[PDB]
């Protein structure tokens, strides 16, 4: 909601291409495998 | 006319193109530098070549 | 989730009959199920894997087909030897679970 | 050379602890896959959790906090705590050296059954 | 170089056919992770 009026210091795009079930496995808490080969999240992954 | 620095984090450079008709070292007068870029690089830089 | 909803559970035929084991899943399994031979009390041993390719040791006895929704297994020659439970398994949609296999027994 | 032991295993009772637990020699268990699954009888197989390379633990729905996984590379071994065990845990357990997608559980060990009965 | 028991193919390949479901599909992914460092992004409103 506040991303409107928000400020920011430096992005960072990262882009690629997985399935569509691996959509809804990007999730804390949630299973997957992206999280550790192809793409680094943290729990407290600081982004869109 | 280029200034090599960091001011406040920002690396700020400013800089100042001219032709001219040098008659020595530098000229008697004014002319003022300026900004053209302010970098927010935010780093310590010490050494250059 | 891909849940598989197997019809046959334990069937029981006569020596020599043929052996046809078809494993329908709820969601399009791709060219992702495995057959293997698992003996009475014995583990399990794979046989068949990423649906078309054969591995180095199965008889040409047993064979597996499929890519998506249907997936059958096949044996022609029975044999004592087959008495068994054959299972199908879809390494594709997390969590990874297993079947619940058809027992043939002759 | 390459080999996976199993060790652990009993009658414990259920909320009872009890250690399970795998040396493996040959691989590294840190920075590989490796997996511990459950088989209940007369079940099918069920997966109970696997350990990944970066510090990344994943578990079932049924052993999401019942059980507690630790791993060495000094001898190369994973260890498995269970406590606040359940009467429907008895089953034969297995260690694995799962390789991703190309055909589950391809090589098989012996197993070890766990019976949580209260006699 | 060769395949056999403890040497299997190095690389996988994603299950992309035809006969995959709505589910399976390919979806493209671009993610801005923001960091802190020098800040030039702020809100239109």
């Amino acid at each position: 909601t506040k991303l409107n009026d928000l400020c920011f210091t430096n992005v960072y795009a990262d882009s690629f291409v997985i399935r569509g079930d691996e959509v809804r496995q990007i999730a804390p808490g949630q299973t997957g495998k992206i999280a550790d080969y192809n793409y680094k999240l943290p729990d407290d992954f600081t982004g869109c | 006319e280029f200034v090599f620095k960091n001011i406040d984090g920002y690396f700020k450079i400013y800089s100042k193109h001219t032709p001219i008709n040098l008659v020595r070292d530098l000229p008697q007068g004014f002319s003022a530098l300026e900004p053209l870029v302010d970098l927010p690089i935010g780093i310590n830089i010490t050494r250059f070549q | 989730d891909i849940v598989m909803t197997q019809s046959p559970s334990s069937l029981s035929a006569s020596v020599g009959d043929r052996v046809t084991i078809t494993c329908q899943a709820s969601q399009d399994i791709n060219n992702y199920l495995n057959w293997y031979q698992q003996k009475p009390g014995k583990a399990p041993k794979l046989l068949i894997y990423d649906a078309s390719n054969l591995e180095t040791g199965v008889p040409s006895r047993f064979s597996g087909s499929g890519s998506g929704t249907d997936f059958t297994f096949t044996i022609s020659s029975l044999q004592p030897e087959d008495i068994a439970t054959y299972y199908c398994q879809q390494f594709d949609n997390l969590p990874w679970t297993f079947g619940q296999g058809t027992k043939v027994e002759i | 050379e390459v080999q996976l032991l199993e060790s652990g295993g009993g009658l414990v009772q259920p909320g009872g602890s009890l250690r399970l637990s795998c040396a493996a020699s040959g691989v590294t268990v840190t920075s590989n896959y490796m997996s511990w699954v459950r088989q209940a009888p007369g079940k099918g197989l069920e997966w109970v959790s696997v350990i990944y390379s970066g510090g990344s633990t994943y578990y079932a729905d049924s052993v999401k906090g019942r059980f507690t996984i630790s791993r060495h590379n000094s001898k190369n071994t994973l260890y498995l705590q269970m406590n606040s065990l359940r009467a429907e845990d008895t089953a034969v357990y297995y260690c694995a050296r799962d390789l991703r997608e190309a055909g589950g559980m391809d090589v098989w060990g012996q197993g070890t059954t766990v019976t949580v009965s209260s006699a | 170089g060769v395949e056999g028991f403890n040497c299997y193919f190095p690389l996988q390949s994603y299950g992309f056919q035809p006969t995959n479901g709505v589910g399976y599909q390919p979806y493209r992914v671009v993610v801005l992770s923001f960091e802190l460092l020098p800040a030039t992004v702020c809100g239109p409103k």
